[PDB]
């Protein structure tokens, strides 16, 4: 799934 | 399953947090969170996030990582929260179908690592993680052990802890 999987997760999608 | 977020009492806040020393590029070198994580996955690749402190004390936060064939970017603003070292996602009231987030810097020495706790809600769905950041991509065993210990202290089983694989594409 996500490239950006930590932090504010999903905030881009 | 889905582990509940720890109370804020269990999340230290870095004492005397210095926003201008936390500025700059960090690599995501560990993450533990309540999301699923199954074993026939492709490994999670390391990515980088740059926190750029502005005059108004917000950060412009840019993440860069490598997907399958291209570099990806994600940009957003974190604004100061109720105490130094705490931030929230975005400048204005939660836009129609939006995400909200609380960010708490638990520990950092500024020039080597940071542990930062996030609670996120998106489409009414809640999750949390603790992110381990490094100024470099190399993560040594004593810090891995401390992060596993800390993550357990917040109720997370070992199988909810990942140390992203270092890569060279996009993030250098």
């Amino acid at each position: 799934k996500l490239v950006f999987f930590a932090e504010d997760v999903g905030s881009n999608k | 399953d889905l582990i509940p977020a720890p109370p804020l009492s269990k999340v230290p806040l870095q004492q005397n947090f210095q926003d201008n020393q936390f500025h700059g590029k960090w690599y995501v070198v560990g993450v533990a969170g309540n999301k699923s994580l199954r074993e026939d996955k492709d490994p999670w690749k390391m990515y980088a996030t740059i926190y750029e402190l502005k005059e108004d004390k917000s950060y412009n936060v840019t993440s860069v990582g490598f997907g399958t064939k291209k570099c990806h970017y994600k940009i957003r603003t974190f604004v100061p929260g109720s105490q130094p070292g705490e931030f929230t996602l975005g400048r204005i009231k939660s836009r129609p179908g939006r995400t909200s987030a609380l960010v708490r810097v638990v520990s950092t020495n500024y020039n080597q690592h940071a542990m930062v706790f996030f609670k996120v809600v998106q489409q009414n769905r809640e999750s949390f993680n603790i992110t381990l950041y490094g100024r470099t991509k190399e993560l040594t065993s004593e810090l891995k052990e401390n992060f596993i210990r800390f993550s357990k202290s917040l109720g997370l089983p070992e199988n909810h802890i990942v140390f992203p694989v270092p890569i060279d594409q996009c993030i250098d």
